């Protein structure tokens, strides 16, 4: 309507952020929590304006799962450095 | 290098260790197969089968149509003017256009 | 129909429409029974065992399981085709205007030469 | 008796398969019993035998 | 050969063979009784 | 192909270059015959001899197709005009016969009354 | 590894149940994330330099995809309001919805991760997981088949068989061939969704059974074409006949069960009057046949793969459904024409 | 189905006097073979030395397979007078490497299920000593060794523990005179440089084995033949920082499954690579597979067999 | 000309050109998560701008 | 865009063709830009100097296919009688695929697939009649 | 090898040449054909339509 | 009546003992082939349906009898081959013939188009396994891949064609039901509908364009020479053109006009190449193009006279070209090469087989009325009523049909073979028995060709 | 020598089979007993036919 357009514009920048890769792999895991942050604000405004009360529980569940993927991806980042030296998008073997 | 790949043997029955045969190995199996059941189908399908083919069971109304045509010729010549076909299988059709 | 309208969602058997009578020793059942016997031939090829046909007597499990699942599978087949026909015939009678009949006509058509 | 049955087992199955094939394919006419006697092509009234011919 | 160095399968398990042949009997009776019930249900309705 | 005078014995000189030329041809001819001679006169063989000349002769027509035809230039394109071209040539031959035949059936009959087959 | 591995495998089964039995849009989002936490541990297992590359590649090219799905869920609050898995209502919502599912099923512009992920798995049992995971987002598309723009789903059907039919041609790795065979078969899946939603579930049943048999035939260690070449001339000779039967069915051929997909997909598409699209589907399907054709030459030809080592001891594998499923994968044609009704 | 979920568990009923001992790198003469029989006073299980017919010695058949039934052209007498081009040379060693790996797989399976001490004659880790000694002289080409190193990197890394106790016997360079005194005429008249190269390579084989914190005790020719001295050394030597000490639940479970089945371990040993000394020919392979199927031993294979056993058909 | 070259020439148009188009989808992109995600930027822009649907 | 494609079908109803030539370049140019975007995945050496060099070779050639196709559609229409025909666009399809052999010095390949490109261009122009549909709904 | 083939061929032609010889006598002993207008009672009995040879009716029954 | 006893041949070869096998497969096949000439021959004015549409009756197809004739004949010459290898390899490739015969019986009998399609393509799978394996020379794959990517490339357009007809006009099914079929209005949308129905039977029935499928399969021998006859059975196996053109598109013949001319040039140019060719199997491979091209011309004319010769040619070619391949096989297992020039010598070395070489070569020519004259003559007579210019081109073809077979004779009727020492035994009983079982049915069809040439005859 | 005797005869066959095909298309009887009655005046039959068979 008005406030939604700004946070949708913040989503599009973070969308590019997940599709852009430069040197380190750490940027993606910031953008994974970044994109979930933008979705959380969008969920909070939609539910509260046209009141739900029952469905206001749903973004709290979403916020739990927001870091569920982020914790697993950040733990995968650990094992790549052990096999190599430093985590790099530039450094990959598979074809 | 081939190692084991170089392995080829020329084999021919001809007459050596076969006497006179068609099937490879065993003289007892050869006579009972290549001369008996090989020639049993040669005797049933070709000689006893020749009686059928087209001769005997009429075959798609070939002989029936001859006797059927002859009786229709003599009847139509005695009564009608037109012989067999003139305006057949169409009488008082519902217009044209 | 893809979506249910008359029947209740999530059911193994029909139950609501049971009256149809299932097939008794059908020609279709014999082929599924043959497929149960065929599975009892190829398992002795994977696990190297003497004789495909005259092997172990664990084949009876393979014959029974294919018949048992197949009987319920064929029961679902005859039910779903019947509902398809039931909905189709009811649609024509309810509308009436959608269907039109035309019979007995003599019309000219172009004949091909040679 | 014991030597004859042990020798031939697969040989008996092929003519036995022909009898089973002939019987099963004949039974299909019982499903197609409709229009047994209709119009004038091959229709006659019964005298002694039931339903003319199968 | 007489099965040298102990075979993985002795050949008659009895515990496993008995259940596989046992379950086949259980399945056969269960289907025919439902088949007999289906014929009674079809005659009652139509 | 033949010229004005048929070649059989015409234009031949002894010289020195031709004398060594016959020595070259007879050397290979005897070389390929001796390997046949050792394989022909023995009872232990029984079997048809291969020979590298005849195998390559059959391989010349059945194979060696796609390694060839890489410089097409114009000679290959002229073969296509003699290839699919005759199909276009006969396309106007039969079509003129159809315009002749179809017109005669409708107006001014040409088909005989005795005709009935096909 | 001993106890918890069964639990981890069970959570993928339980995760799909949340997707299958659902009415809420956030509930399926949970179900997709239940798979994310449960596949990646089995992706690693042995811990390899090749496995570390694939596990992160599988994570980043799927978790970001599910995040696009949540946008479409939030647009269902922005527009139309109600949290119900029936219709998307907005055309703007459906575009971000379909492209999110295209990362898992559509494949046509999102195939890139598949060949690297499939080769990266060290276990033969882990190869089943990728072919079984595709069951989850199909149940979503089975619910939201209306409202979605057909112009941008049928492009994910036509182009996917093109890249699937070309992408396997220049690959010798056995896992990579099966990776693009997945893309080839997923192309058919996205084509039935606009034209009659029934049979699309049966398309999976034919596909899953055929693929689950394939990897269980490779329980005897094989990773390349030349390694699977030494199977009849060194190991079990009768095993290659069943590999031949499965490969001849994977490509659409009438005397096998793998023509039953090609039967009804074209049949239902022609009922909606479309000629030019299903013609292109049939010609591109020939390109799919070529991979299996070259892989049947490991079972038919001599090829000389004898090697110095010769096996004498009897093989004892797991083999979960390596006897019941190939029989349904080989000779299901006569007991098949009435089966479309039985699925749904 | 996995049985480790039930009452059966890894590392249970072992540990105390359960570690495996091996006699590796004995130059050429069988000096380690005689002392391995006396080493069975402390350890319960003892296995025979690997040869051309060692995989065929167990497996399923009671009697050993003869020539054509087993590996094609594989004999120690034929390799004694080794000839280049269309010969043994490498194809003996590739079959020998797989046979040592197969008996080790049975030995590790015997160690895990019911804890008993297993003594093995010449380990898989001592195979490259026998290869490189023949490589120094003009016998094996460089391209064949590159094929061997690919098998070396795959087969070894799958198994977690090498050996707890390793016995190395280093004799004098006059070991060729001791080998000539033996009753075997085919083993005699071997190359003097080939036996010396095996002793030189053993010094660069025991040193990397000791560097990995695995216990190794050297025994001299004068200290040889002693049974009480060798048995006391096994109980005295304590494992410190060794690779044998691993996780009981996670590490031991994977190694037990890989060693249980013979087909699972031998599959990695067969490499998909063309080699001159590998026998690639499919035409000879088809006749060899026909003869193995016609053999009275295996024939139908796995438990049930016609005209050899036949206990149950139902 | 015809029987072995020009009538066979229809086949490389569907085989050799197909293999040429195949090589541009297999050997392309030397690994890298970067490269595959660079193409995903365009895919959304095709559906939004280049395609009229929403 | 489909709105650009809708403008194309309104032109052949009359005799005017000067607007038709510009309409084909907009479709042909945009189709080249898609192929130019996927060629970035190949990774260009250095920056901009070779990066824009690969965009130039693809977009200019793809627009040239459309430009000749737009011209040849009306050369066959103005000269001689008869309106829209499958044979009329077949001549137009031949000239479009001819310049692919002019792009790379080989004289064939594109010119070898002159009949292949021409038939496919005619098949789209078969869709002007009601007996052809690309994507169906009912 | 050549002359034996012709003798082995002829042995099996003559073996089934016996019912050929009986086939001629079947025309001789049994009635061949008769053409007459049939009374309305039965259209088919054993054979529906029998003409020329009596062997046609024998094959029509089976 | 026919299916079930044919399926019972599958457990026969597997259950029988190791020494036998070949005796049971040949003897039991001969008694089943007797019953085909016993029951199928009965027909009225219009041939009445057999039973339910699983397998139906024959209206104009006595070509089933030919498949039943080759049912034991293919097992005869495959005795010399396969004998060296294992018993399981023997049992597999006998059952692959039985599976071929199972699907081949299903193709001709079943009066359908929808279920007929999934039996037409279903015959390709067993032949693929047979052709790719047991190849004496190399390039097996340059014939195996060619076997599918020509047929399936043309036949998969039937799925979009046949289903399109039944979705608009009732259902295809019985064909006896098909009076619902209305004449085509001749539209550009209906152009590719006709082409899709034709192209499937334009590959298996070899033209001049897309003909390369055939000679590659014949030169690269499947097993010995008797499995080559199964590929001959697939030429005549594409008989659906007799059913589609007659029923589905009777008004359409304007689009047939260029396709007659494409097959007309597949007569002069196909005979020209078959003169300088080196391979003996290739000389039969290109002669098989011309004989089947005569059928293609006949079908597209659609005159009642052409079908009488077309149906006759299907039976004529199936027993004469297969006879010629057996003669090629009889030299292939003695000389071990397909070379014509190397294997040269009849009567001096092969006394009684030379007379079989004559009768097989004379059948390519127009002999006193056997079946080949009867089959060809109706086509020549039908073409003149179609267009008068035809026999000027068709007469030239009659000159090179002599050169098709006399060149085979001349390069075998020469007292040489100086390089050759093998081929001591000329014919081991069954070798000449194969040749008699191919020619004597043609000699019996001299007396009764009414059984062979019968589309409403 | 034996090949040419058929080769030149088969070029003579071009006319002969053309004379066969013309005979059926013009006259339904096909046999030689017809042409004695209702004989049509045509140059196409004996010239391109019997005269060509006479070579």
């Amino acid at each position: 309507s008005m406030v939604y357009m700004n946070i949708m514009m913040a989503f599009t920048v973070s969308l590019v952020g997940l599709l852009m890769y430069r040197s380190h792999l750490m940027s993606s895991l910031l953008c994974l929590e970044g994109m979930m942050l933008s979705l959380f604000v969008m969920a909070a405004l939609t539910i509260l304006n046209s009141h739900f009360t029952l469905a206001s529980m749903m973004p709290i569940i979403l916020l739990v799962f927001a870091a569920c993927e982020a914790a697993l991806g950040l733990s995968l980042l650990v094992m790549v450095s052990n096999t190599y030296g430093t985590d790099y998008v530039q450094n990959l073997n598979l074809l | 290098r081939w190692q084991e790949d170089p392995e080829p043997e020329d084999e021919n029955l001809y007459e050596k260790n076969p006497d006179s045969h068609g099937y490879d190995k065993d003289p007892a199996v050869d006579i009972w197969n290549m001369r008996v059941v090989f020639f049993f189908g040669f005797s049933i399908v070709l000689v006893l089968g020749s009686t059928f083919v087209a001769y005997l069971p009429d075959y798609r109304m070939q002989e029936w149509a001859r006797r059927e045509a002859e009786r229709l010729v003599k009847y139509r010549e005695a009564h009608g003017l037109p012989i067999m076909e003139s305006n057949c299988f169409d009488p008082s059709k519902i217009q044209l256009p | 129909x893809x979506x249910x309208x008359x029947x209740x969602x999530x059911x193994x058997x029909x139950x609501x429409x049971x009256x149809x009578x299932x097939x008794x020793x059908x020609p279709r059942l014999a082929f599924v029974g043959f497929l149960g016997y065929c599975s009892g031939l190829i398992d002795n090829a994977i696990r190297r065992r003497p004789v495909l046909l005259a092997g172990l007597h664990r084949q009876l499990l393979y014959i029974t399981s294919f018949v048992f699942v197949g009987y319920y599978l064929l029961k679902r087949q005859d039910y779903m085709y019947a509902v398809r026909d039931h909905d189709m015939f009811s649609y024509i009678k309810s509308h009436x205007x959608x269907x039109x009949x035309x019979x007995x006509x003599x019309x000219x058509x172009x004949x091909x030469x040679x | 008796l014991l030597q004859v049955v042990r020798d031939h087992w697969v040989h008996v199955l092929v003519p036995m398969g022909f009898v089973f094939g002939y019987y099963l394919d004949r039974k299909n006419d019982e499903k197609l019993t409709a229009f047994r006697n209709k119009s004038l092509l091959y229709k006659r009234e019964l005298k002694p035998n039931e339903e003319v011919t199968w | 050969k007489f099965y040298i160095q102990e075979p993985p399968h002795g050949s008659p398990n009895w515990l496993k063979v008995g259940l596989t042949l046992g379950t086949s009997v259980f399945l056969w009776i269960y289907l025919i009784k439902q088949h007999n019930e289906d014929v009674l249900e079809y005659k009652r309705r139509n | 192909x033949x010229x004005x005078x048929x070649x059989x014995x015409x234009x031949x000189x002894x010289x020195x270059x031709x004398x060594x030329x016959q020595a070259e041809r007879l050397a290979i001819r005897s070389r390929l015959k001796r390997e046949y001679q050792l394989q022909y006169y023995d009872p232990s063989r029984r079997g048809v001899i291969e020979d590298p000349a005849l195998v390559r002769w059959t391989y010349a027509r059945s194979a060696n197709i796609y390694p060839n035809f890489r410089p097409n230039t114009k000679t290959s394109l002229l073969g296509a005009l003699f290839g699919i071209g005759p199909l276009v040539f006969w396309y106007y031959v039969f079509k003129t016969d159809r315009d002749r035949k179809e017109k005669l059936i409708q107006e001014g009959k040409l088909d005989r009354t005795f005709n009935i087959s096909y | 590894n001993p106890i918890i591995f069964i639990i981890i495998l069970l959570t993928i089964m339980l995760g799909t149940i949340i997707v299958m039995i659902s009415s809420h849009w956030l509930l399926v989002w949970i179900g997709f994330e239940m798979n994310m936490l449960a596949i990646i541990p089995i992706m690693m297992k042995n811990h390899n330099p090749r496995a570390t590359e694939a596990s992160t590649k599988y994570f980043l090219t799927q978790s970001t995809a599910s995040m696009l799905l949540m946008m479409a869920v939030i647009i269902n609050l922005m527009f139309s309001g109600q949290w119900t898995v029936m219709k998307l209502f907005n055309p703007m919502a459906s575009m971000l919805m379909t492209m999110a599912l295209a990362m898992k099923l559509g494949m046509a512009p999102f195939h890139f991760w598949v060949p690297e992920v499939t080769q990266g798995i060290p276990l033969s049992s882990g190869l089943i997981l990728l072919t079984w995971q595709k069951l989850a987002p199909m149940s979503v598309l089975y619910q939201i088949f209306p409202s979605i723009n057909l112009n941008l789903i049928l492009t994910l059907s036509v182009l996917s068989i093109l890249i699937g039919g070309w992408g396997g041609l220049n690959q010798t790795q056995l896992r990579k061939i099966m990776a693009y065979s997945s893309i080839a078969h997923m192309g058919w899946m996205t084509a039935v969704l606009p034209y009659n939603p029934t049979m699309t579930l049966l398309n999976l049943i034919i596909y899953i059974i055929m693929t689950s048999t394939m990897f269980t035939m490779f329980m005897a260690n094989s990773t390349t074409t030349t390694l699977s070449l030494s199977h009849t001339w060194n190991k079990t000779p009768i095993m290659t006949v069943l590999i031949l039967a499965t490969l001849l069915s994977m490509g659409g051929l009438p005397p096998l069960s793998g023509f039953m997909p090609k039967w009804m997909i074209i049949q239902e598409m022609t009922k909606n009057n479309s000629i030019i699209l299903p013609t292109f589907m049939a010609i591109t399907a020939l390109l799919n046949l070529y991979f299996y054709m070259r892989l049947t030459y490991s079972t038919t030809l001599t090829m000389f793969p004898s090697t110095n080592n010769m096996k004498m001891k009897w093989q004892f594998p797991l083999m979960k459904k390596m006897t019941f499923l190939p029989t349904m994968v080989v000779l299901s044609t006569m007991m098949l024409p009435l089966t479309p009704m039985l699925s749904v | 189905x996995x049985x480790x979920x039930x009452x059966x568990x890894x590392x249970x009923x072992x540990x105390x006097x359960x570690x495996x001992x091996x006699x590796x790198x004995x130059x050429x003469x069988x000096x380690x073979x005689x002392x391995x029989x006396x080493x069975x006073x402390x350890x319960x299980x003892x296995x025979x030395x690997x040869x051309x017919x060692x995989x065929x010695x167990x497996x399923x058949x009671x009697x050993x397979x003869x020539x054509x039934x087993x590996x094609x052209x594989x004999x120690x007498x034929x390799x004694x007078x080794x000839x280049x081009x269309x010969g043994n040379s490498y194809r003996l060693q590739a079959w020998l490497y797989a046979s040592r790996l197969l008996q080790y797989a049975d030995a590790l399976e015997h160690l895990l299920s019911t804890g008993q001490g297993v003594v093995l004659e010449r380990s898989i880790y001592s195979d490259f000593v026998f290869l490189e000694a023949m490589y120094r002289q003009g016998f094996i080409r460089k391209q064949c060794v590159d094929h061997y190193n690919q098998v070396k990197k795959v087969t070894i890394c799958e198994y977690l523990p090498p050996h707890v106790v390793v016995y190395v016997d280093v004799p004098v360079p006059e070991v060729q005179s001791r080998i000539q005194k033996k009753g075997n005429p085919h083993e005699m008249k071997i190359t003097s440089a080939y036996l010396q190269d095996i002793e030189n390579a053993y010094k660069g084989t025991f040193l990397p084995e000791m560097s990995e914190k695995c216990e190794v005790l050297q025994y001299s020719a004068w200290e040889a033949q002693d049974a009480e001295k060798v048995v006391e050394d096994i109980e005295y030597l304590k494992y410190d920082k060794g690779p044998w000490l691993d996780q009981n639940d996670r590490n031991l479970h994977k190694l037990r499954m890989l060693v249980q089945d013979k087909l699972e371990v031998l599959n990695y040993t067969s490499i998909p690579v063309f080699l001159p000394e590998v026998t690639v020919g499919a035409h000879q392979s088809d006749q060899v597979f026909q003869e193995f199927t016609e053999l009275p031993g295996r024939k139908y294979r796995a438990g049930y067999n016609e005209d050899v056993g036949d206990k149950w058909i139902w | 000309l015809l029987d072995l070259i020009w009538l066979e020439a229809i086949l490389p148009k569907t085989i050799s050109l197909a293999q040429m188009k195949a090589s541009t989808l297999v050997t392309n992109q030397k690994g890298l998560i970067k490269l595959y995600f660079l193409s995903f930027l365009i895919t959304i822009l095709i559906s939004m701008i280049l395609f009229n649907f929403h | 865009a489909k709105t650009v494609l809708r403008q194309y079908w309104d032109i052949p109803e009359g005799t005017e063709c000067h607007r038709k030539t510009y309409a084909t370049t907009s479709i042909g140019g945009a189709a080249g830009l898609v192929v130019s975007a996927y060629s970035v995945a190949l990774k260009t050496p250095t920056s901009f100097l070779e990066g824009v060099a690969r965009t130039g070779r693809y977009t200019f050639t793809a627009a040239a296919i459309g430009a000749i196709f737009g011209l040849t559609s009306c050369i066959s229409a103005q000269v001689r009688e008869k309106p829209d025909d499958p044979l009329n666009y077949l001549i137009g399809g031949c000239a479009g695929g001819l310049i692919l052999g002019a792009r790379t010095r080989s004289y064939g390949i594109g010119a070898a697939a002159c009949a292949y490109m021409g038939l496919t261009a005619a098949l789209v122009k078969m869709g002007q009649l009601e007996g052809w549909q690309v994507f169906a709904e009912p | 090898y050549d002359k034996r083939f012709l003798k082995l061929l002829r042995f099996y032609i003559l073996l089934t040449g016996i019912p050929v010889a009986i086939g001629i006598t079947l025309i001789n002993v049994x009635x061949x054909x008769x053409x007459x207008x049939x009374x309305x009672x039965x259209x088919x009995x054993x054979x529906x339509x029998x003409x020329x040879x009596x062997x046609x009716x024998x094959x029509x029954x089976x | 009546k026919y299916i079930i006893p044919t399926i019972m041949l599958m457990p026969l070869t597997w259950l029988s003992k190791n020494n036998m096998i070949w005796v049971n497969s040949t003897a039991h096949s001969l008694l089943i082939s007797f019953t085909s000439l016993l029951l199928m021959n009965q027909f009225g004015d219009n041939s009445l349906n057999f039973s339910l549409l699983f397998f139906s009756d024959s209206l104009s197809t006595p070509l089933l009898i030919l498949t039943m004739w080759l049912l034991p004949l293919m097992l005869m010459a495959s005795q010399h081959h396969l004998s060296k290898e294992n018993l399981t390899r023997k049992k597999l490739f006998i059952t692959m013939l039985i599976s071929l015969q199972l699907f081949l019986i299903m193709t001709f009998t079943a009066m359908e188009l929808i279920l007929f399609y999934i039996l037409f393509e279903a015959t390709l799978v067993p032949t693929l396994i047979i052709i790719t394996r047991w190849g004496n020379q190399t390039e097996r794959l340059n014939a195996g891949l060619y076997f599918l990517f020509y047929t399936l490339a043309g036949s998969l357009p039937l799925l979009v064609a046949l289903i399109y007809i039944q979705n608009t006009v009732g259902s295809l099914n019985f064909l006896m039901l098909q009076y619902w079929v209305q004449p085509v209005h001749n539209s550009w949308s209906n152009v590719f509908m006709w082409l899709a129905c034709m192209m499937a039977f334009m590959v298996k029935m070899p033209l001049y364009g897309l003909h390369l499928w055939l000679p590659k399969a014949h030169v690269e021998a499947p097993i010995a020479g008797s499995m080559v006859l199964a590929a001959v059975l697939l030429k005549l196996g594409g008989y659906g053109m007799l059913r589609i053109t007659l029923i589905l598109n009777p008004m359409t013949d304007f689009m047939a006009y260029p396709f007659i001319m494409l097959s007309l040039w597949g007569m002069i140019m196909t005979s020209s190449i078959c003169l300088r060719q080196t391979d003996l199997k290739s000389l039969i491979a290109y002669s098989s193009v011309s004989h089947m091209a005569l059928v293609i011309v006949a079908i597209l004319i659609q005159t009642p006279w052409s079908y009488m010769g077309a149906t006759a040619l299907m039976i004529a070619h199936g027993l004469t070209s297969s006879m010629l391949f057996c003669l090629a096989n009889s030299n292939y297992e003695r000389i071990h090469s397909r070379t014509m020039i190397l294997a040269r010598g009849l009567q001096t070395l092969l006394p009684l087989m030379a007379t079989w070489w004559l009768l097989a070569s004379l059948t390519n020519l127009a002999l006193p009325p056997t079946i080949n004259l009867i089959g060809e003559l109706f086509v020549v007579m039908s073409t003149f009523s179609w267009s008068n210019i035809t026999i000027i081109l068709m007469g030239v073809n009659m000159v090179i049909t002599a050169l098709y077979s006399l060149y085979m004779l001349i390069m075998t009727q020469r007292g040489k073979y100086t390089y050759h020492i093998n081929n001591i035994s000329p014919s081991f009983t069954r070798e000449n028995a194969l040749m008699s079982l191919h020619i004597l049915p043609l000699l019996l069809l001299t007396l009764n060709p009414k059984i062979i040439l019968g589309p409403l005859y | 020598a034996a090949l040419q005797a058929i080769l030149y005869n088969r070029i003579g066959d071009i006319g002969f089979i053309l004379a066969m095909a013309w005979f059926l298309t013009n006259l339904n009887t096909w046999d030689l007993q017809q042409i004695f009655m209702l004989n049509p005046s045509d140059s196409n039959m004996p010239l391109i036919g019997l005269a060509l068979a006479a070579t």
